[PDB]
């Protein structure tokens, strides 16, 4: 939890960055921004980590590329291997190369904060595994999908970088390993917003350093904002929310869609994802309005609550898989005001049941069980990843079988 | 600050005691004025505040 | 690696009275008026929301205003949820003052 | 300059011939309606406008 | 231990049982059964009774299955107050739903599911002026509304001419996020057209051709302010519709026109001597399997289908009479 | 600033 260099904070703060209660940290991880003091509830929101817009790369979204920190001179022959991408399918694409433009440009800001970013070594997107690592994973689809994401790039490096390569667009990749870098940087801390730089409202993928460093909780406590005027992207702490004295603050990467299957593919594994489940099938339906009323979970699926004041601390055992089995599962409902029949044959019990026979303890392929966890060997950042997201998937399977046998013991009080 | 008959001594009012200044609902006296002498030669002037939730007329008193 | 580090940081000393100057001139208050507009779209939508909070504040707590200017509450207010201090109302002080009147140049 | 102003024999039953309708006015049912509408053009002074 | 439970769900399968046949003492007497031999009755036990009264619409029978919860002091159950509430909206009542609504707003519980029905299903039965109380309540205050809601009301409530009540919950709408699309300026319009004067819907028609994308005015859109300027107590009023005509002309690879565009044309154009202009619009209704039906609708409205006939006979045009 | 008007809410 040390906190960063003190170049980290300046080569951006000469540039007019300025953070007023954070402070980076410098532990090995994703460098993280935890915070100093106690804010105390607020009204509407504290703004932090004023950046400006001359340190990003913000291509546009759609035809015709723009780039407002203007990175490409004019009659660039890098242009048009922008311009010859595929829109709308492989928007990292474009976005790597204008990363990769500004590493030998000039003295631009990236050129020195580069070095901060995660190198070949280190960084988890999958981008960057091998082969025999990707086959460590308890997923087809996801293994097609990522085999095939290794390509369509090894095909649009060969395109642009074959033996005739002006030595403005040779020297940026001599090999198809920096650009695997380039690309993975790119699909990992993209976000796509709107910019109004001035009568234009734009959709637009952009890179914003000293925002990136913004770790990811699915329980998140900042927004995103852009003032409009001076054209500075804001971070900002929500609304009647209390900060303490050096815990996490963090943003959420994607909601409204996870599966964990498109999360991980963005970068390490989901570890409570409130949104993903496994289909049942396998019997004929369970209860609604009982799931959610055992654990006071507030229903209205897009907006789904706790409510902490439920009890004398009735139990310790909600978590993101709760909340997710409590949605993507049977869930009959019938008329919505029935007799809640209490018929255990069929509204309890044996059903469920089913669906522990349905989760027969992994029984899809069970390539291996309990010994994986906590195997104890941590190596190429990437290898122990694979390993936890198989970890985790087994605990979210195992924790929603055990939510779901504690709600089926108790349906009487 | 000018011809309300009504409202200068209630703005007098509530600036000797303090309360939140409201804003006037009837027009000015210049417009009263006015209305008399067109009056006075055989032609009208009505006010009418058509509501945009019950379509009633609301014709003001002149 | 770029030799510009220090030289760009050096702070400027003797601003001092280039500090006070600011805060009897209303500069504070007008350096922080725009700093609160500098998000929003629409500037009368601003000023009247600000007038709408400030009969608010006259309305809920009437007998304070009078010298208080809840316009002035009602900007400090605002300012004062994102650090920036400033003082409540913006009132101003005579700290040293055995008398009842300044010249006022 | 927003403004023609409908010409003798336009007289139809919308626009009676003489009227200063507004170009839009004009046009828009121009290319809806059949008669003579039969507009030419007013460059109105400051004070007419 | 596991017998003790293993002897509850012997009488909890069959407790629910008593409100399958809705049975008044029945269920009584099976929680009897337990307050003998000492056996608390888990809240969702407790709740079986207060369901087996309300499947019977007993109004003051539920009150007295809910009044001993309090007695008792057992906090009941969120489906408990779900239940009632349904029943007081489906019968009319007004101010007993509010009732609860306290409750869960001592009891930490949030009262948007509760609202959210009580409010559909006053809906579902012929309260609308209950519906709309009850809903500007609670949507005053802090209360996001499930869209379905705001589509229900808006269209209700202009379907018995309450623009009043629906104008507000439209404004309420859209302080709320959600941004008000052609569906419910076409709800609207259906009661502003139908108000004498022409220009409170035109207002309206200029916030949606001129509005964003969402926004943009729809065929039905044009029909109602056509409909609103040909109808006028006052005042000439064909130019208006040369407009109307001219800017639906012009926006023609989106908007295109339907039997009820035809025939407000046909009466717009008869009504004041533009026959001509009639005569062609008169084909296109021509082939619409409406016919002149819709056109003379009833024997209101002037009889437009009457003004037809005559004012092509007076004026010499007999082959298309 | 007499353009629209103030709601809150």
């Amino acid at each position: 939890m040390n906190l960063a260099d003190p170049d980290f904070y300046k080569i951006g703060y000469v540039r007019s960055f300025r953070a007023y209660g954070v402070e980076f940290r410098e532990g090995p991880d994703g460098f993280g921004v935890f915070a100093s003091k106690d804010i105390e509830p607020l009204r509407r929101a504290r703004m932090i980590m004023e950046i400006p817009l001359e340190l990003m790369l913000t291509i546009s979204k759609r035809l015709p590329w723009m780039f407002f920190p203007d990175i490409v001179p004019v009659g660039h022959p890098i242009f048009d291997i922008i311009n010859s991408t595929d829109p709308k399918t492989d928007w990292d694409l474009r976005l790597a190369c204008l990363l990769l433009l500004a590493f030998d440009q000039e003295d631009n800001f990236w050129q020195l904060y580069g070095d901060f970013l995660p190198s070949a070594d280190e960084c988890t997107s999958l981008l960057l595994a091998t082969e025999e690592d990707l086959l460590e994973l308890q997923d087809e689809s996801l293994e097609l999908t990522m085999r095939e994401q290794q390509h369509r790039c090894l095909e649009f490096w060969e395109k642009n970088w074959h033996s005739a390569a002006p030595l403005k667009i040779k020297r940026l990749a001599r090999d198809p390993k920096i650009f695997m870098w380039a690309a993975s940087i790119a699909q990992t801390r993209c976000i796509n917003m709107e910019m109004r730089i001035g009568a234009l409202i734009q959709d637009a993928n952009v890179l914003v350093p000293y925002a990136d460093m913004l770790n990811h909780s699915f329980q998140p406590n900042c927004f995103f904002h852009w003032r409009f005027k001076d054209r500075m992207l804001e971070v900002m702490i929500n609304p009647g929310s209390r900060i303490k004295k050096g815990e996490e603050m963090t943003v959420n990467y994607l909601s409204g869609q996870q599966n964990n299957i498109f999360m991980q593919r963005f970068g390490f594994s989901s570890a409570v994802n409130p949104w993903d489940a496994i289909c049942f099938s396998g019997d004929s339906r369970i209860h609604l309005d009982t799931f959610l009323s055992v654990f006071n979970i507030t229903g209205l699926r897009q907006e789904y609550y706790y409510n902490s004041k439920s009890a004398k601390e009735g139990d310790s055992f909600v978590d993101g898989a709760v909340i997710a089995a409590a949605r993507t599962l049977p869930t009959w409902s019938d008329r919505d005001v029935p007799i809640i029949p209490s018929v255990e044959r069929k509204a309890a019990k044996e059903l469920q049941e089913q669906c522990h026979e349905i989760l027969a303890k992994y029984p899809t392929t069970a390539k291996q069980d309990q010994q994986i966890l906590d195997a104890t060997e941590d190596g190429r950042r990437t290898l122990e990843a694979a390993i936890k997201y198989r970890l985790h998937r087994k605990l979210f399977i195992g924790k929603v079988i055990d939510a779901l046998e504690i709600y089926q013991d108790r349906i009487l009080f | 600050k000018s011809d309300h008959i009504k409202a200068r001594q209630e703005v007098l009012g509530t600036t000797i005691i303090g309360g939140t200044i409201p804003n006037p609902e009837d027009a000015p006296e210049s417009f009263r004025l006015l209305v008399r002498e067109l009056r006075s030669l055989a032609l009208e002037l009505n006010h009418f505040l058509v509501s945009e939730r019950n379509f009633q007329i609301n014709r003001m008193e002149a | 690696k770029d030799v510009f580090m220090e030289a760009k940081l050096e702070r400027v000393p003797f601003l001092e009275e280039q500090m006070r100057k600011v805060n009897e001139g209303g500069g504070v208050m007008a350096g922080d008026i725009d700093r609160l507009m500098k998000s929003e779209d629409n500037r009368f939508a601003f000023v009247n929301e600000i007038a709408a909070e400030a009969t608010a504040y006259v309305n809920n707590n009437r007998d304070e205003y009078g010298h208080k200017k809840a316009i002035h509450h009602v900007l400090s207010n605002r300012m004062n949820d994102a650090g920036f201090a400033r003082p409540e109302a913006y009132l101003e002080t005579e700290p040293f003052s055995p008398g009842p009147t300044y010249l006022k140049e | 300059t927003s403004k023609v102003l409908v010409s003798e024999d336009g007289m139809s039953n919308v626009f009676l011939p003489g009227e200063l309708i507004g170009l839009f006015r004009a046009e828009r049912t121009g290319r809806a309606l059949e008669e003579a509408i039969c507009y030419r053009a007013t460059l109105l002074g400051i004070t007419r406008a | 231990s596991a017998a003790e439970k293993g002897l509850r769900l012997v009488f909890m399968e069959e407790l629910m049982s008593k409100a399958r046949n809705r049975d008044a003492i029945g269920v009584s007497d099976v929680i009897y059964d337990m307050i003998v031999a000492g056996l608390t009755p888990g809240p969702r036990s407790y709740h079986g009774l207060v369901v087996a009264h309300v499947l019977n619409a007993d109004e003051e029978g539920a009150m007295k299955s809910l009044r001993r919860e309090l007695s008792v002091g057992l906090v009941p159950l969120h489906e408990t107050f779900v239940a009632l509430v349904r029943l007081f909206g489906s019968k009319g009542r007004a101010t007993r739903g509010l009732e609860i609504l306290a409750a869960m707003e001592k009891l930490n519980y949030d009262i948007r599911k509760a609202w959210l029905v009580l409010v559909e299903e006053l809906v579902r039965s012929n309260h609308l002026e209950d519906a709309n109380k009850v809903f500007l309540k609670g949507a005053k205050g802090g209360l996001r509304a499930t869209d379905e809601i705001y589509d229900l009301m808006i269209e209700e409530d202009c379907k018995s001419g309450d623009h009043s009540n629906a104008l507000t919950i439209a404004y309420e709408m859209e302080a709320a996020g959600r941004m008000a699309t052609t569906f419910h300026f076409n709800c609207l319009l259906s009661v502003q057209a139908n108000c004498g004067i022409p220009e409170v819907a035109f207002a309206t028609f200029e916030n949606m051709e001129f509005g964003e994308d969402y926004m943009k005015p729809d065929t039905e859109t044009y029909n109602w302010v056509i409909q609103a300027y040909t109808r006028a107590e006052s005042y000439d009023r064909v130019q208006d519709v040369a407009e109307l005509l001219g800017l639906m002309v012009e926006d023609h690879k989106r908007l295109q026109p339907n039997m009820r565009t035809h025939v407000l044309l046909v009466e717009c154009f008869t009504k004041y001597c533009v026959i001509r202009e009639a005569i062609r619009h008169f084909r296109a209704l021509k082939n619409f399997e409406g016919g002149t039906r819709l056109l003379h609708s009833q024997g209101n409205f002037g009889d437009p289908l009457s003004l037809y006939l005559r004012a092509l006979c007076r004026e010499g045009r007999i082959e298309e009479l | 600033t007499g353009f629209k008007g103030f709601v809150h809410h």
